[PDB]
RNA sequence: GUCAACCGAGCGUUGAUCCGAGGAUGUCCGAAUGGGGAAACCCGGCACGAGUGAUGUCGUGUCACCAGGCGCUGAAUAUAUAGGCGUCUGGGGGGAACGCGGGGAAGUGAAACAUCUCAGUACCCGUAGGAAGAGAAAACAAAAUGUGAUUCCGUGAGUAGUGGCGAGCGAAAGCGGAGGAUGGCUAAACCGUAUGCAUGUGAUACCGGGUAGGGGUUGUGUGUGCGGGGUUGUGGGACCUAUCUU
RNA sequence: GAGCCCGGUACGUGAAAACCCGACGUCUGUCUUGAUGGUGUUCCCGAGUAGCAGCGGGCCCGUGGAAUCUGCUGUGAAUCUG
RNA sequence: UUUGAAGAAUGAGCCUGCGAGUCAGGGACAUGUCGCGAGGUUAACCCGGGUGGGGUAGCCGCAGCGAAAGCGAGUCUGAAUAGGGCGUAUCCACACAAGAGUGUGUGGUGUAGUGGUGUGUUCUGGACCCGAAGCGGAGUGAUCUACCCAUGGCCAGGGUGAAGCGCGGGUAAGACCGCGUGGAGGCCCGAACCCACUUAGGUUGAAGACUGAGGGGAUGAGCUGUGGGUAGGGGUGAAAGGCCAA
RNA sequence: ACAGGCGUAGUCGAUGGACAACGGGUUGAUAUUCCCGUACCCGUGUAUGUGCGUCCAUGAUGAAUCAGCGGUACUAACCAUCCAAAACCACCGUGACCGCACCUUUCGGGGUGUGGCGUUGGUGGGGCUGCAUGGGACCUUCGUUGGUAGUAGUCAAGCGAUGG
RNA sequence: CCGGUGCUGGAAGGUUAAGAGGACCCGUUAACUCCCUUUGGGGGUGAAGCGGAGAAUUUAAGCCCCAGUAAACGGCGGUGGUA
RNA sequence: CUACAACUUGGUAUUGGUGCUCGAUACGGUUUGUGUAGGAUAGGUGGGAGACUGUGAAGCUCACACGCCAGUGUGGGUGGAGUCGUUGUUGAAAUACCACUCUGAUCGUAUUGGGCCUCUAACCUCGGACCGUAUAUCCGGUUCAGGGACAGUGCCUGGUGGGU
RNA sequence: GUGUAAGUGCACAAGGGAGCUUGACUGCGAGACGGACAUGUCGAGCAGGGACGAAAGUCGGGACUAGUGAUCCGGCACCUCU
């Protein structure tokens, strides 16, 4: 996928079930979406591609702060 | 989201009020207009509220209120307050629209909003004095003479 | 130079031929990078210089792409942004194995076979280094008054065990050793700071008490960036508060 | 078929320049305005994390009573009587 | 190799050279030999110009029975010394009991394993040698042939005579009829060209799929050229399981 | 997931489009290529002259007003329409309701037509306040013209698109 | 020819996953009441909490079921007797 | 036979507001306790010597209704001091006041849920217009219009499934 | 006739009948058969505790041979094993 922005929860890669087994895997994909949001200070919406998991961090830590810690790893934002 | 109301809402309550309400209302109706605050700290929390429900009071308008600041805009000189260096005549840092809105506040009177302040039309960072016009109406604006303190 | 002779013409005691280290020159293709291209061949721009009666021609340089920093502007559109223009530094590809992270089979064995095994091997990817990775206990152990970062070797052990309890797989603790740095640096509470989004007790508060001018070291908030203080396990640390006070 | 012919060995010599080791003096910081201990209580000790549930990987261990280590989702705590 | 081959069962033209039970490992079992002997021996490693010295962590023996606790020349089961199972190197000498097959208590004789090495078999590895059809991973290939796209070119020559148009008859007007023009056609005969039906030959060929004489289509669902595209469980296919570099 | 898959600007790509030469001779070997002759298409200089316009200015246009005639027309306010605010009179099966004679187990409960305020209710017309409409103008004023102000400015040698 | 299989349609029912639920019990034990020799060992009740497997209940599609559909796959019979 | 793709169903995160309707949970006054002695459905139960009335009560017709239809409590209104005190019968006493409150049916209040009618602000728009852009049926951004907590995606789950 | 196929046996009855009744037990087992191996068959005798019988003595299923299926993995009750 374009890859997450602001943690890096990538996607993983299972295998095997039950009723006997078969070996196959499924990646286990992270559920990123399309949310977008605003920046005050500088005036401007922003689109991401952030997990559920990742808007929870936002809420709860600001947008401002994530950037910086976007910037930090110089995503391409 | 443990979140304060700045404003009355239905089913909500008033101004002022604190209430848990459902994550997504919080997050993309209230939140993002200003129109309530997260509950993380107490005096943080109250300050926040306090200054906010000031301020929404205080920011509003009509078409005959602009009409009326469009003839208030030719104000007297409000200066600006300045840290830089007046060694070769340049400034080290850019200026707020925060800054010129309470130097009218405590010079002319009205507290504006720092976003329709041309600011770019002002072009600081070079050592005078610069015009201003702001988006007071949809057609009308007038314009304020300013000057700067010497550094 | 040579396979590799022949011929011709020469140089060399004024130190040749030869050997070593550094430099210079270094056509064209090639990551190839001015544009283009069937690889090594076609066309140009810009500044300067050479040249013709002028054009043509010639020479020296330089012009790709992205990532970042700085600088100018801020389109729809108001803030202002993406973007655009200039400059500065990087990266770009090759490599014999060795490494770490990820992906990842099958023939084979099971006298068939799917679970299993072959093998997390081959191969593929992304990145390295001269080595890598791991690494300072949220560990082992068993009441012994024990050990004290990690890694690699020998043993424990083909054992305890696991397994269509079938084929087969298979440790660790512990013990002896090599090497020793039982290694260091930070965040947070708390202050001093520049700030930046807010407001206005507009005052009995910003500080060492007190003698006090002000009348705000912004008055109080709140995150940001800087500087101190603080680095632990039998707990430590910041506030507090006595004592000697190199 | 060579110890005494030749080349060379044992052995001792040798570097203007460049390169590598340390050695130094520069240069750079850094503690110096300090420490040892006392004493009774508030505050801090790394958060979308640790933990729990659902599918999975790998650990002697093939879902088994199956810890520890972990990947994706969903939910989601406290600071030392932790 | 076969019950059985001189065998009309296979293999070998001839010579010369090359060509198949091997190695690892303190691996396992059995057996020779050597050192030690109730003891035996070291591993990694350290020091050693060398093959030598050290290194006690470990392993094998020295007591077993029992699922296990646990006990111990006895132990397990069991209510039981009441029989049995396993074990107590073996023999030797005296006793007591029975001859249901001998046992039980004494005394002495006193227990032999281990580490190198050689041989044989054996376990894991390609495991005495040669031999498939075919499975998987990553790539190369549409210059032949299948289809499509873009753009050009080629089809001698002779016949038939559709639609329409005109004149005339006919009409009340038409429909209808005749003469002419026009010159359509997945039309006709036939060369080039594209194919390949029969037949003869060729068949260690002129030819790794052809030739001779005849034959089908021959203005169209055409043939062909130049350039290009689709690629492997996939393509393409007027579909035969055909073609994808003999 | 990564490798990489598509793809716009653009850039390459003839098998096609546009673009200027024909004949003869020559060596042992080349030839619309060299030679002979006659032609053509790009550009480039020097000079010759016919007309040239910038400067002179030669002709030829508009801005746009102070404003006058009549007329969109916040409009002070006017010509015609209904309905229903409170609503006017006439009457009609009335939630509780005040209530003639009687059905009715012999009666505490099941009703009827005329009768009365109320008019939860129903029909008809007239003084009626709110209403907007088309018509003509006044303020604003937009349409028609005298001075003006084609005066100061403006088009006029050329080349002229990377655009239509 | 609508029985069998398939397609379309419609849910009155029966079976029906995950998830939400968490009855009742079983582990552990703060605290008691007896047994005994004594240097507290062995028995019972055993709060809340933490855990274990967990039911009751509510659960869609589907399937069973009700009709239609054959230019949809498909299928189309015998003995006897009488002129 | 086992399994996978693809398709599909539901739960859940994205993902919300108001209204209505249908469930059970808890804070709450409420309907309601037929054993004879007998006014007799005797609410069991712990203080317990008057009983609430008059901040307007018997018997009552009627608004009401269950119904184990003998009977039950309830209210417009007269009534204006009425039943009652262990009334006595008893395991048990009033159904006197006060009350821990259970076998009950109703109903306010936090809820926990679902379904349905809707708003928009997440989200989607190969719908439009403008800009980057001189060229661009791309891409991005702003805006208009629309849809809309549905769809899409992630994770768990059931099903068909020789398509592999 | 012998519960059920056939054979070998059964009158000395193992056939027929009547009364008590649970040995259709527990802990073992000398020596033997048969034997690829695993399986399979009988077994006197000892001990507790019983039945029957007056006692001797017989009873560890049925007149005998067929009537069933190894191992692994799970399940139930009891144990003074971990």
């Amino acid at each position: 996928s374009a890859h997450c922005q602001v943690t890096g929860r990538g996607p993983g890669f299972g295998n095997s079930v039950s009723h006997s087994h078969r070996r196959t895997p499924r990646r286990w994909d992270p559920n990123i979406q399309n949310k977008t949001y605003y920046l005050p200070s500088e005036g401007r919406r922003i689109r991401l591609r952030v997990s559920a998991k990742g808007i929870k961090v936002i809420d709860r830590d600001g947008i401002e702060a994530v950037v910086a810690r976007m910037r930090a790893r110089g995503e391409k934002y | 989201m443990k979140l304060i109301l700045t404003a009355e809402v239905e089913h909500l309550g008033a101004a002022g009020d604190t209430v848990e309400v459902k994550d997504g209302y919080g997050r993309n109706y209230l939140l993002p207009r200003g129109l309530a605050i997260v509950a993380s700290r107490g005096a943080e929390r109250q300050a926040e509220e306090i200054r906010r429900a000031r301020e929404s009071k205080v920011i509003r308008d009509i078409e005959h209120a602009n009409e009326l600041k469009t003839a208030l805009e030719g104000l007297g000189d409000v200066t600006l307050s300045v840290n830089a260096a007046g060694d070769t005549g340049k400034l080290f840092g850019s200026v707020t629209a925060a800054d010129v809105v309470n130097a009218i506040k405590k010079a002319g009177g009205p507290n504006l909003d720092k976003r329709t302040v041309q600011l770019a039309k002002a072009h600081i960072k070079s050592v005078g004095t610069h015009p201003v016009t702001v988006k007071l109406h949809t057609g009308v604006e007038a314009k304020v003479s300013l000057n700067v303190v010497a550094q």
